[PDB]
């Protein structure tokens, strides 16, 4: 039902505060630490 | 090329973001050559 | 600033500021689309 | 050691040739299949050419 | 407004209904051809979309079967001939 | 007719392909193609 | 159907003065900085 | 300074090297 | 010594630079849906205590 | 005084290119309101 993605209206968060999208998705925050460190 | 006349926004905010990022560049290379540098 | 890789010493140079373009690079994409 | 030019001078080519292509192919969903194994033709020169500098730099 | 959706947010049990369809949609564009009318494919997609509006895309099915449709004629580059008959038949597909 | 089955037969042995072609683009983190529950044969 | 703008108005004439003598002084800055004593 | 003009060359090559893997993806339709 | 621990810190930045690219892009969305050993809910704290 | 020569050529080709690419649209807005 839900699958929207990363937008606005979605999530509820905006393009600031640009990672919270990534607050319950598991995956994508493992390629935000590995592409940090 | 016209869908729209031109390319858009973002590519020409990059190229005058980078063109203005360039000279405020050169302003502080030329801190440390010129007759400014005490060099 | 080895002997050998030497001539090099122009690309090396530069090599810490691409962090500060990794930043930037963000900015661009967001202007993209979706935003 | 004059081929101390010529495979570091191909690595910064063939390294700049992966700092574009790689999120291209990571990029489409469309090509993915088609381009999965040119990452590894594609690291797969990179890793041995990595090597290759590597006992180059003591034998000189 | 289109964006690739991933599998591990779709579900594999909902999934499983997605990826049938997509042999399933030329599936019975092969069934066009040699029946030599494209009405089973006109008749079989008015209003699927509006079907499955709440659980798949409805933007991530017309970007798959234009390329569906596009890599088919890439097969059809040899022949010059069915090449035309079947751009008409996937073009059914398309604008049903 | 002729020309007719020779488009079916040239899309019933490549429709296992084209589907890997067609969901590549749409889905991402899964290889889709494996992902099938293709009818079998005996 | 469509709106056809005018070009020249007194933002035109706004926009330009403050940004004609810019880029003129933007250069000047830029040649003073090359030169030496 | 045949030097600081490779370094200045590597430099350039380099800063939009980063956005030509943006517009690539915007123009041939990968999701971005 | 000075050259070869940057040289060992720039390479294992590539290969630390292709998983922050997979894993972002093209690999999966839901970390924890897997082989039952990764990813988490944040609330499962016999979970998040073996992360530490 | 040769050298105040110079430093306006740059500026009579910037208005020399404002002749030929716009200004068949700045005659018909000058043929607007009437006068
Ligand atoms: C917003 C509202 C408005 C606020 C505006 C006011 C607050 C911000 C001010 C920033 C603008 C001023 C920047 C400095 C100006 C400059 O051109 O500075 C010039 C100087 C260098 O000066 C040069 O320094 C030289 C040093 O010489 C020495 O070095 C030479 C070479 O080694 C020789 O050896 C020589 O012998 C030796 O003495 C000489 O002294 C030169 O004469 C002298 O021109 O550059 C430097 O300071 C380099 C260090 C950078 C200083 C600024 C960093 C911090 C800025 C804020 C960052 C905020 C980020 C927020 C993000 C969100
Ligand atoms: C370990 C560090 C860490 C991590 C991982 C996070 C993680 C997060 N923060 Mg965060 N934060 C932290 C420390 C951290 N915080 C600290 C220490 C501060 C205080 C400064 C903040 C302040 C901050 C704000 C202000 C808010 C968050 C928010 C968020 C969430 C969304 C992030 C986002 O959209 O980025 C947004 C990124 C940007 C908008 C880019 C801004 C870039 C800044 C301006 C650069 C600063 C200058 C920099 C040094 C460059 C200098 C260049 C030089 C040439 C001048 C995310 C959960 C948001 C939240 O609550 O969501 C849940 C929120 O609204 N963060
Ligand atoms: C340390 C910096 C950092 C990192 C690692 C990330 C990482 C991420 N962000 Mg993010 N972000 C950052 C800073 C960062 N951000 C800042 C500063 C902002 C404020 C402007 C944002 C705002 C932001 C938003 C608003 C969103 C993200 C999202 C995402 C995630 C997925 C990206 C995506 O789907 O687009 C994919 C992007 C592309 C395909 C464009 C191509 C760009 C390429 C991949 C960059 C790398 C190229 C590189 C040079 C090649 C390396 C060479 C190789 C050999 C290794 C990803 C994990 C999104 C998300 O939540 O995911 C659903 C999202 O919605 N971020
Ligand atoms: C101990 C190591 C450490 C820690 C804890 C952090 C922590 C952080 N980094 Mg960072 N970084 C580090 C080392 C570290 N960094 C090093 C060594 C490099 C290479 C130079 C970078 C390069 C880097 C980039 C390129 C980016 C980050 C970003 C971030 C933020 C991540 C999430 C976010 O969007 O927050 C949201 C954060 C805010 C809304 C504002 C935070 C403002 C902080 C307090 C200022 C300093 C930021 C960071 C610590 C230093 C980056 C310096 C420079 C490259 C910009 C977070 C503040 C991302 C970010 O947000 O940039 C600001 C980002 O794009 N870092
Ligand atoms: C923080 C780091 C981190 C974490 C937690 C994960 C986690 C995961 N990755 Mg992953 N990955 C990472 C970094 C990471 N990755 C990096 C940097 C890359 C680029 C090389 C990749 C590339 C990658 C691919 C290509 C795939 C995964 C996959 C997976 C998943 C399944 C793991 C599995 O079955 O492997 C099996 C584990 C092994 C066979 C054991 C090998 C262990 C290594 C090679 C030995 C070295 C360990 C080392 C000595 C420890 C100290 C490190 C030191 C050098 C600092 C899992 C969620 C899979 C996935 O997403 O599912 C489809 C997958 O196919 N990863
Ligand atoms: C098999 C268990 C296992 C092992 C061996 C590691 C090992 C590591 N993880 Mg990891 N991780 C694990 C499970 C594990 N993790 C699980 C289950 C998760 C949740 C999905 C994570 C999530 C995770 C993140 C998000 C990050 C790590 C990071 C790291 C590295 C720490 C670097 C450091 O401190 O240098 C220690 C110095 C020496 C060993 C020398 C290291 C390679 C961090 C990193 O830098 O990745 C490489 C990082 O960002 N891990
Ligand atoms: C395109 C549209 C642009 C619209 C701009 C409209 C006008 C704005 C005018 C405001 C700027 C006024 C200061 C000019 C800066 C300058 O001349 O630097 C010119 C200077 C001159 O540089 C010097 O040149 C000399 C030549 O011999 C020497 O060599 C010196 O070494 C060299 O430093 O360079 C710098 O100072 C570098 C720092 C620049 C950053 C200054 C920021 C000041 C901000 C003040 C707050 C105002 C609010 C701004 C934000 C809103
Ligand atoms: C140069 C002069 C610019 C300032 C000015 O007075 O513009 C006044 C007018 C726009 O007025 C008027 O400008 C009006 C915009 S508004 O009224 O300011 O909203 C517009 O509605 C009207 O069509 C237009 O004639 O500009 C012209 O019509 C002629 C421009 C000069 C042509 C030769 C170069
Ligand atoms: C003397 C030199 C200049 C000439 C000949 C010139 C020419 C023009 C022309 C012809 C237009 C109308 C656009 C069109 O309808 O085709 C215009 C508008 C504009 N110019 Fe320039 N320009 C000059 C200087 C500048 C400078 C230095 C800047 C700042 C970078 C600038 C920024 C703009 C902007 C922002 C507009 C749009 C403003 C509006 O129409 O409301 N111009 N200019
Ligand atoms: C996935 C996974 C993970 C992770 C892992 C990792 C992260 C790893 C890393 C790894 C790495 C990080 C690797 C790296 C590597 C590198 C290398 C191997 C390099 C090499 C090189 C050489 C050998 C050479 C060198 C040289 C040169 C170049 C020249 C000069 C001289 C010399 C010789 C120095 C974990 C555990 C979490 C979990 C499980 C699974
Ligand atoms: C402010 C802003 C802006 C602007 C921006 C700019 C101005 C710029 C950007 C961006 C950029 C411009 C970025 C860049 C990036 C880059 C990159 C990302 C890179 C990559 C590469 C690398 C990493 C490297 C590699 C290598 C090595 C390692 C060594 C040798 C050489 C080679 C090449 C191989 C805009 C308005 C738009 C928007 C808003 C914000
Ligand atoms: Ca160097």
């Amino acid at each position: 039902s839900y699958l929207g993605g990363r937008d606005q209206e979605s999530t509820g968060f905006a393009w600031w505060s640009g990672n919270a999208r990534l607050i319950n998705l598991s995956g994508k925050l493992l390629g935000a630490h590995v592409a940090h460190a | 090329m016209s869908g729209d006349a031109k390319l858009p926004l973002w590519l020409i905010a990059t190229v005058a973001g980078t063109g203005v990022l360039v000279v405020v560049g050169l302003f502080f290379y030329g801190a440390y050559v010129g007759v400014g540098s005490a060099l | 600033l080895p002997e050998a890789y030497s001539i090099f010493s122009p690309v090396v140079d530069i090599l810490p500021v691409i962090p500060v373009f990794f930043l930037l690079l963000a900015f661009v994409w967001q202007a993209a689309v979706g935003f | 050691t004059l081929l101390f030019q010529v495979l570091l001078a191909a690595l910064v080519i063939v390294s700049f040739l992966m700092i574009v292509a790689v999120p291209v192919a990571y990029a489409s969903p469309q090509n993915w299949s088609q381009s999965k194994p040119l990452i590894f033709i594609g690291s797969g020169l990179w890793a041995v050419l990595v090597i290759l500098v590597g006992v180059f730099n003591y034998l000189v | 407004g289109f964006r690739p959706i991933n599998v591990s947010r779709y579900g594999p049990g909902n999934m499983t209904k997605s990826l049938r369809d997509l042999s399933w949609f030329l599936r019975y564009t092969t069934y066009a051809i040699v029946a030599g009318d494209p009405n089973i494919i006109a008749v079989n997609v008015r209003g699927l979309r509006e079907i499955i509006e709440n659980a798949c895309s409805s933007a991530a099915t017309l970007v798959a079967l234009q390329e569906m449709r596009r890599s088919a004629l890439g097969y059809l580059q040899n022949d010059k001939e069915g090449q035309e008959i079947a751009l008409q038949y996937f073009n059914v597909l398309i604008s049903e | 007719g002729a020309k007719r089955l020779e488009i079916a037969q040239v899309l019933t042995q490549n429709a296992e392909l084209i589907v890997s072609r067609a969901a590549n683009r749409i889905f991402t983190g899964g290889s889709p193609l494996a992902f099938l529950e293709r009818p079998e044969e005996p | 159907q469509p709106i056809t703008y005018p070009i020249f108005t007194v933002r035109w004439l706004a926009v330009h003065t403050l940004a004609v003598p810019t880029v003129f002084f933007l250069g000047a800055i830029a040649a003073m900085q090359f030169i030496q004593r | 300074n045949f030097e600081l003009i490779a370094q200045l060359l590597m430099l350039s090559l380099i800063v939009i090297a980063g956005p030509v893997v943006i517009v690539l993806l915007a123009f041939r339709g990968g999701d971005l | 010594p000075y050259f070869v621990v940057g040289v060992l810190h720039l390479i294992s930045s590539a290969v630390l630079g292709l998983g922050g690219i997979y894993h972002a892009v093209r690999g999966p969305e839901v970390l924890e849906e897997y082989s039952s050993f990764f990813g988490y809910d944040w609330k499962d704290k016999n979970q998040m205590t073996n992360i530490i | 005084d040769l050298r105040i020569v110079v430093v306006l050529l740059p500026l009579i080709v910037a208005g020399g290119w404002a002749l030929f690419k716009i200004g068949s649209a700045a005659i018909s807005q000058a043929q607007a309101f009437m006068k």
